């Protein structure tokens, strides 16, 4: 069925699941023509499909020239992103396959469905949770490899960096989610939050600065500070 | 013209033929149906004044043999048999019409109506939907649950109606996941018209049995059949002339003899909505739109 608030440790559990977000697959921005028409210009998308429990993101990078003569492109987007999850399930070996691939829109449902027939036994779920994953273009170096491609791409990135060796699944999945929250709600403050400091760096491999255990306590706290307040600024409360 | 005799009527039952129905008292004199079209199929079927659950019928083509119908009180209904002494038959039946005691199938000669609703419809297949190979004639009832319905559990008495599942390996040809769910040609055409129907008065003949059912015996199955058939073809952006021209005028007869107060439960919103106004076909089934929309308008 679908995932909530009320079945959410299963994320955690040892049956291998991915999660699924198409939302930056098609991405345009708009701008006015010469005989002040208005017209789309495509640039490059994602697929971000995330394993919670290992931190495993399968970065599949959609460059603009997938879109060249096809119409009615949000639609084609739902489809070529079910198309390369499956070719992402089939490339791999029968162990490392998702039991459970869960999408974060219910219109990938069906596209996923269809494209996944040969796999029976993986179940195909929606979520109520309103997850903040369309942030993902809000991380510099994920945005600076989709954006820099020049041809299709899948690239590997540990979403939680090196977190797991000092937390739990559970609770990594939600700093992340934290942090998406905080760079969706506002990017500035969100990226002013994490880089104030200097000195704590970033490694060449990882997503996120080296916080100690002690400063990633201040960091969830006020990225919470930031959640809360530009709810406030937004509702006047 | 052919007739039905009744051997007696024990118990108080409403009986239909065809369109028509008539109230039948617990013991009145009752001996049967005459005057009935030959060349066609028909259904005579029950529902008992006590039990309103499970009506109950027969399909049968008079061509094929003469029938009777004989209540039996050990298995409670009233059951269709074959009488194969032709002259035991003949004189049976011509004492009850001397004496009277035969309702007449009462077809006004300006109505078509029958005849559009099962101008498609044959014994042949009748009987390999509903697999009792030893009778002539086919046993439906409200309950019997169909082979699709049995994989998500006798099944001898199941209706065994051609499976269409439009997210199954069969609907979908690899490499065309979006082409083919998008748009069910291939599907149509190829899987099924071509490959199981072998033609499209097959494929219309199990679509208007399925009708059937659902209305006659308020057969579930049926109702998600005949929706399912009829889903197909509006969503397929090619379909040949006249096929979609033949549906137009079954699809329109259906809803003109649907009974008006049953329609909520016989009319699935989404798939009419869909096929009327958003599918390749909305505009191409004019009779049925204009008579969906002066009689049903609530559903759309
Ligand atoms: N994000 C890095 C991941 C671990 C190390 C490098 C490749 C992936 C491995 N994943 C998990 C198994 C299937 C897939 O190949």
């Amino acid at each position: 069925g679908a995932m909530n608030s009320s079945n959410y440790a299963e994320l955690f559990n040892n049956d291998i699941k991915l999660f699924v977000d198409d939302t930056n697959v098609y991405r345009v921005t708009v701008h006015k023509t010469f005989e002040g028409n208005v017209a789309t210009k495509a640039i490059n998308g994602c697929i971000f499909t995330l394993n919670p429990k290992t931190g495993h993101l399968f970065l599949k990078i959609i460059h603009t020239s997938v879109w060249a003569g096809q119409k009615r492109l949000s639609q084609l987007a739902k489809w070529k992103t079910a198309e390369e999850v499956s070719a992402l399930v089939r490339s791999l070996p029968k162990e490392e396959q998702p039991k459970q691939i869960i999408v974060t829109r219910k219109a990938m449902l069906d596209p996923l469905e269809v494209h996944m027939l040969d796999f029976p036994n993986i179940a195909i779920r929606p979520t109520e949770l309103r997850l903040p994953f369309s942030a993902a273009m809000s991380i510099d170096k994920l945005s600076d490899v989709v954006m820099k491609a020049t041809e299709p791409q899948m690239v590997l990135f540990n979403i939680y960096d090196d977190w797991l060796d000092r937390i739990s699944s559970y609770t990594a999945f939600s700093r992340l989610t934290l942090l998406l929250r905080a760079l969706k709600t506002n990017e500035e403050s969100a990226k002013m939050i994490l880089l104030s400091d200097p000195t704590i760096t970033i490694k060449s491999y990882h997503l996120w600065p080296s916080f100690t255990d002690e400063q990633w306590i201040t960091i969830e706290s006020q990225m919470r500070d930031l959640i809360l307040t530009e709810y406030g600024r937004k509702y006047n409360v | 013209m052919n007739t039905v005799p009744f051997t007696s009527a024990p118990i108080e039952v409403t009986i239909g033929i065809d369109q028509y129905s008539f109230n039948v008292k617990e013991n009145q004199p009752f001996h049967g149906i005459k005057d009935i079209p030959i060349g066609h199929v028909h259904v005579i079927h029950f529902q008992h004044a006590d039990n309103s659950s499970m009506r109950y019928g027969y399909w049968f083509d008079c061509r094929m043999g003469n029938f009777y119908i004989q209540y039996d009180p050990k298995d409670g209904l009233y059951k269709m048999m074959e009488e194969r002494d032709g002259a035991k038959f003949e004189n049976i039946v011509h004492n009850f019409k001397e004496r009277q005691m035969m309702v007449s199938y009462p077809k006004i000669d300006e109505d078509d109506t029958w005849y559009n609703l099962t101008e498609f419809v044959q014994m042949d297949k009748i009987r390999k939907i509903v697999r009792k190979d030893e009778n002539q004639f086919s046993y439906v009832d409200s309950s019997m649950t169909t082979v699709q319905e049995n994989e998500l559990s006798d099944p001898a008495h199941s209706l065994n109606y051609t499976v269409i599942n439009f997210k199954s390996r069969e609907a979908i040809r690899p490499g065309h996941e979006m082409e083919d769910f998008l748009d069910k040609s291939y599907y149509l055409n190829t899987v099924m018209l071509q490959g199981i129907f072998k033609n499209s008065s097959n494929y219309f003949g199990e679509l208007q049995f399925a009708f059937l059912n659902a209305m006659f015996f308020g057969n579930y199955g049926s109702s998600l059949q005949w929706h399912a058939m009829i889903e197909l073809i509006c969503s397929s952006a090619t379909v040949p002339k006249h096929m979609l021209d033949k549906l137009d005028e079954i699809l329109y007869y259906q809803i003109k003899t649907l009974p008006e107060q049953y329609s909520d439960i016989l009319l699935n919103e989404r798939v009419w909505n869909i096929c009327l106004y958003s599918s390749f076909q909305k505009n191409s089934l004019h009779n049925t739109e204009k008579i969906m929309e002066n009689k049903y308008p609530e559903l759309l």
